[PDB]
Parts: C-alpha cells; structure tokens; sequence
C-alpha cells in the first residue's frame, strides 16, 4: 500500500470477520455479553419476527372494514394491541395504496425498517440502488420490478428519517371472492408492504 | 455529516438487484448473526450506544471505501467497535490484538457462558424497544399545512436532514411530538427532544422534475424556517 | 449526474496525505504511463473523444466503488475503454477477450509499430491544444456585477454545475465568452456552445458558515437565472 | 460473488494493467496507436513538462514588475508569448497572492491542472479528501499543508469546472534582497502555485 492512497483498498470481508470474532471474545470475557445472549438475538431476527406479521395485518384490514378504518386513523395503537411492537417498531405508521395513489418506502440514510412487523429488510433496500434512486426516480425504480404505473398514479415515497416507521397497506387484488382471510395472508408479499410490488389476482 | 451515506437523490448506483423474497435469504455467513447479537446485545445494556443514535454515527464515520464494499453487517461490525473504544468500554489496542489473533487463527475457540438474566433483558430491549418519544415544555413552532423552508446547514456530525432536501420549501404534513434530536445524541450530548414533523415535498421543489411525485421526510423543527 | 465524482462539500473523506513535492512521484507502475499514452494518443486523433468532455463522462460513469478504488489512472482506463467501445472503434466482446489474455498471460508480448507521423500529429495535440472557446451570435444574458441563482437542475448525464453550487446565489465575475458546452459536448450532442462565467459564492451562502471565504466557479449560462 | 452484492466487489488493480495492455495491444494492432506515439506522450508529461515552467514566470514577476503588471492584465496573452501553452493549458489565469487575499486552486469534479505551465498535479490533488474539503473548510486544509492563515485573511477558493486553468502567483518572501531571477526561481515550490504553501524565507 502506497501511503498516499490508504483509501483506495477497502478492508477485506476476513477482517469484518475476525473483527466481529474479537468482539465477541473480547465482550464475553468481559461478562457484557453471553453466549446464550448472543443466540437469543439471532433467533429474534432469523426465526421469530418476519412479514408474516404484516401480511396477517394486510390480511384482517382486507377481511374487517372497521379494523381497517382504526388502523388507518391511530396504527399505533392498533398494532401494539395486536402485540407488534417492539424495537425499530415503537412508532409505525400505515399508509394505504388508492388507485390513484402508490406508497414507497426507503431508508436513503441507512436502512431503517420495521422489523417488529416486516422482519428484516430486502436485500436491495439496504443497498446504494434503491436508496439513491427511489426518491428521485420512483417510476424508474418501480419498473425495475415489474411496477409499471401510469402517470396519472401519484407517487407518494416515504423516506425514514426519524424513527416514525412505515408499512404499505396494499390493495387486495380483483378475483378473492370467496378467500378466507388465512387464505388471503398468504397473498401479501413483503415487496408489497413496501410498496414495489402490488398483489396480483390468483 | 455531508457523507457516503447520504445517497438520495445520487445517480451512477446502477440497477436494483430484484431477487424473489423466497430466495432474498437473510444470513450467509455466521459472522453476520454474530453482528445482530453484538448490536441489539450491547445496546440492550447500553453499552457503546444507548439508541440507534450513536449506533448510525459509527456507521456514518467509516471510510467511505469500507462503507461501499463491507456489506451491511460490516457497517454494524464497524459501529460497535467505534462505539465501544470511544466510550472506554473496550481498549483499542486489546481490540486490535485480538482482531490479529482472528485473522491468524480464525479458528480460536471462542469462550462460552451462559447467563439467563442477560438473556431475560435483552428479551426486554427487543419487545419494549426505546421509543424516542418525550415530552417537552415548549410549544411547536410550525403547524399542519404550514409552508416552510428548509435550512441550508451543513452539520459535520450527525444529522438526519438529508442533503437533497435542503434548501427546499415542503408542507408540514403531521407535527408527531418532540423526538429524541439525533444531531446532539448521536454524539453523547443529551437526549435534548425537539418536535418532529412529517413534511411534504414536490417532485418540482426536490428535483425540478415533472412527474406525480412526491417524498414525505420527516424533519425536526432546528432543520427548518418559517416562510 | 449526481454522482461519486461529484465531492466537493462532502465530509468522511479525511486526512489530505501531504508529500514533499520532490517524494510525490508521478508513476509506480507502467500501465499509468501507458494510460496516459492511450488518453492522449486517442484523444488527439479524435479516437472515441475530441475533447475532454467525453473524457469526463466515461470516468463519472464508473462504478463508484471501482471510482474509489481503481487509482487515478484507473479512471483513465475505464473512460478509454468506455468511449471506444460506444463509438465503436473497439468491440466490447473482442476488448474483453484480449484483457482476458493479459490477465491470464501479463507477459503477453506488446505488438511494435513505428509510426513517425502518427509522433507528430500527437505532438501538435500536446502543443496546440484543443482550446473550447467559440462564438456565438447570441449577447450573454449576464453582466459583471450581477447577482444570480443557480438553478435547481439535476442533469442525469454530465454537467460541470457541482452539486454544492444548486440553489444558490453568486455574483458575475467574469464573462469569458462562448464556450463548447459539456453537458451536450460530452455525449456527442454537438459543441452547441454558450457563455461561461466565472461566479463568486460566499461561504455564508454556500455552507452557512462564518468565515471570510469565498469559492470562484465557472459555470455556463444554462445553469443560472437572473433574480 | 454473491449477485446481489456484485456492487462491493471493486475491480483489482491487475485488471486496469490487463484492461490498459489490451488497449494498447488492440489499438496498435488495428493502427490507431503506434510504440512511438504512445511514447512521446509519456516523455511529455513525465519529463518534458514540470512546475519549474511556472517557477520562472513567479520569479520573473517578482523581478520585474511591468511583467508582473502584463501578467495580471492578460495572462493567457503573455503565458502563450512565453511558450506556456497547449493541451490543458489554453487557458490560464494567474491569480495573485496579497496580504489580506489568499487564493487556493481546486478541481472538486476531477483534477484539472494546467499541465503546460505547472506539470501533472500532485497526487493528494486527485484525491476526494483535498477535493471535498477545500471548498468548504479551505482553513482546515492548509493547517495540514502547514499554512495557518489569520482569521483577517480572506481565502478565494478557485474551482476549475471549465476549461480555464488557475495558477496561484504567491508573495516574494522575506530575506531575498540581492537574489538573482534564476536563483529565485528555485525557491518557488509547485505548492505555492496552488495556493497550499507560502515560499518561506532562506
Ligand atoms: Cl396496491
Ligand atoms: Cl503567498
Ligand atoms: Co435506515
Ligand atoms: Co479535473
Ligand atoms: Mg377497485
Ligand atoms: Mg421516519
Ligand atoms: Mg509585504
Ligand atoms: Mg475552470
């Protein structure tokens, strides 16, 4: 490495590793951390919490037009009742999809996400692609996963700046006459509780 | 602070990379659990970080050559090391020692306890969260439907008043209450709450463009003037 | 485009590493003086760029983390490789091919040819120049000594409007005339030459900072309106 | 590589050298580029060129004053009647150092620089940390170079967005009575002419 240019060369994946390992040692030996501390983390996020949980919110504001109507007038309330809730899900708003208005979320700053009620993000969300460009160029961005709108929709991209948190409430597909509400459920995506993606008829 | 990590509104990133949510898998290194359990383990305890304040300023501070080419849970490796050194929690030097020992031996043994109380409270950190909300004794400057105009600051700390919405007239959409104000508390200087609003933007005010757009951002109050 | 190259105001970046000006070496390796030979050798023949312009854009295009990471001679190869191949002078399949050989074999002999005309005809690139001063039959519709706003626009392709100078308001330093206009220019749109200025910003309207600096910008007339 | 993610994967080094031979290799194979041609460049601009073309015009203003007038007045004039001309140097314009006005020269978006009068930029010059900072916090910056200027001094940041180039002329210092023209020119660092550097006494 010329010292001129440090910045050039990134650090290697085996040092975020090895780094990650230090920590680990470094905290456990110290009595901060556990191992079964550590473990009880990674079932949290891996296993416990997922879009299910959204999916079942969609599912019931789809099924309950009176629960429709109070999560849209006071979330908050609504789904710390229904019990998701918790961290980076204290504060989470709901924002519903019309036919002329299309709801898209980001974190530009980082990757901010509900996980109480989503899971963990995409992939691509916590990415430089989406984030850079989804404020900017949401129609270009929604094509990119097959959302063509017309132009007559409204776009309206919410962007996470704050702890506020936002899920999509998208609109239930034509062609569900008769689909129980557990039926239902399993027809909401994660992509459209964020907004890039609508539910298409079965 | 004017970094890497403030992309809205940047070109040259390239495509999405769509992938099915089926296959969109969470993990693929053990690594990157460990870098859940550090995270949510030390804050818990509020250890290096009391909130995610301090956590995204860590993150924010990386070289901006670590933060593109890491991935995501390096950037969350980064920040509690940061944190942990900068609060006296850890040692630099031991930390560095013992990165050196991983890197040569990656396959050192780690060292095993079982502690069910740390486990109970960090249970309590994930199911009651740290909501930033407070309660202050002034009244909000700014009201539902009112114009502003947003500051030209350049803040060289944190901030999470993103450069492509400065120097912008928005709409105030909802005034939430006062927040936690993350420009002071990402630095360990008080909690500090200021209210927060929610504000309107026009696609012609953010971009000079023509399309049915628009980006809701939540703004607190220091990040904005009257009109 | 508002893009990785596009720095100036950005914080994160760090420490400028200072040299002594006789220890700043030029070249460590050869393929950066080779870099040097293919930008001007195409360059003064009009081979996949008549100017810098062109130059400009193949370079703003890079990935940004290949623009972090490739040394500066890096963006000299990426702009050569990336304007031959859309004028078509190279084949894209044919240039990956090749690299492909000198990956596998970096001892690959280079091809010798002499060509004294091809010396001479490079040589008056390097001492005439390639001056983008024009004229146009249009007055400039700024003067010296007036005061202007920069305007919000956000070109996708190449503008030479930095990012820290939108929105902003300046003084008219100098109108140096018409000249060949980048934006167009470097995407193979025509010279479709307009009056350039220089503008002085103060540090109060750039930055909201408090000290007694000032930045002088050149910028062509489309980027500013009369207030 | 996992595809989602090829976007942290930068390019190696060893693929620009591959990637610059085969250019060459190519281009002299279809005659666009000879051994020669792509010789006299490199010859130019490692050799030929340099920051002592811009130290004789410095120590010639110092030294002669209706020079130094003419300079000023129309510097891209007489930087051509003295031969300081060609490819990134069309256009070049001297800017004066005086006790109260401090010019810097930057190229935020690249690393312009007149390369007829002052050679190739120094490597710190390319790089985002100078290009970043100095428009925004040019007192910082020169406390790196050394320079700690009074609050009382203004600084005129120069960015090189055009094609016109930016010589800083700096102050004669102290201590140089009876010093000859060619003795002078040798005081007069490439820093200087950036605006990074006063000349210090001898
Ligand atoms: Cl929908
Ligand atoms: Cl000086
Ligand atoms: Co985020
Ligand atoms: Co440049
Ligand atoms: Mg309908
Ligand atoms: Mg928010
Ligand atoms: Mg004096
Ligand atoms: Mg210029």
């Amino acid at each position: 490495i010329d010292p001129r240019f440090p910045h050039h060369h990134p650090r290697p994946q085996s040092f975020w590793e090895a780094r990650a390992k230090a920590l680990e040692s470094l905290l456990i030996e110290k009595g901060h951390l556990s191992s079964d501390a550590i473990e009880r983390v990674i079932k949290h996020y891996e296993h416990e919490l997922g879009p299910m949980n959204g999916a079942k919110v969609v599912a019931k504001a789809w099924t309950d037009p009176a629960f429709k109507q109070r999560l849209l007038e006071d979330s908050e309330t609504v789904l710390r009742e229904l019990g998701y809730y918790g961290l980076q899900g204290e504060h989470i708003r709901v924002v519903e999809n019309t036919d002329t208005v299309h709801n898209v979320v980001v974190c530009t700053l980082c990757s901010c996400y509900p996980w109480p009620l989503l899971g963990l993000p995409p992939s691509w969300y916590k990415e430089p692609a989406y984030r850079a460009r989804v404020v900017k160029e949401p129609r270009q961005v929604l094509k990119e996963f097959g959302l063509d709108l017309p132009d007559s929709v409204e776009i309206r991209v919410w962007d996470s700046s704050s702890e506020i948190r936002f899920m999509v409430l998208p609109q239930r597909p034509e062609g569900t006459e008769g689909v129980t509400e557990e039926e239902l459920a399993k027809l909401v995506t994660r992509d459209s509780m964020i907004g890039v993606a609508k539910i298409e008829p079965p | 602070m004017n970094g890497i990590h403030d992309v809205g509104g940047m070109d040259g990133f390239g495509k999405v990379m769509y992938v099915k949510e089926e296959e969109d898998i969470y993990f693929t290194h053990d690594w990157e659990r460990l870098a859940f359990g550090l995270v949510a383990g030390c804050m818990a305890q509020g250890l290096g970080m009391k909130a995610f304040d301090e956590f995204r300023i860590g993150i924010e501070l990386m070289r901006p050559v670590d933060y593109l080419t890491s991935s995501y849970y390096g950037h969350w490796i980064a920040t509690v090391a940061y944190n942990l050194v900068d609060t006296g929690v850890l040692d630099e030097k031991e930390l560095e020692e013992r990165t050196e020992v991983f890197l040569k031996k990656p396959d050192t043994k780690i060292p095993r306890r079982e502690d069910p109380a740390l486990v109970k409270l960090v249970e309590k950190a994930l199911y009651d969260g740290l909501s930033p909300l407070r309660e202050i004794s002034a009244s909000p400057r700014f009201k539902v439907g009112e114009r502003i105009k947003t500051k030209n600051i350049h803040p060289t700390g944190h901030t999470r008043f993103p450069r492509y919405a400065r120097v912008k007239y928005g709409v105030i959409d909802e005034v939430y209450g006062a927040h936690v104000f993350p420009d002071d508390a990402a630095h360990r200087k008080g909690e500090n709450p200021q209210y927060l609003y929610r504000v309107r933007f026009e696609a012609e005010e953010l971009w000079g463009y023509k399309q049915k757009d628009s980006v809701y951002i939540d703004l607190w109050e220091s990040y904005m003037e009257p009109v």
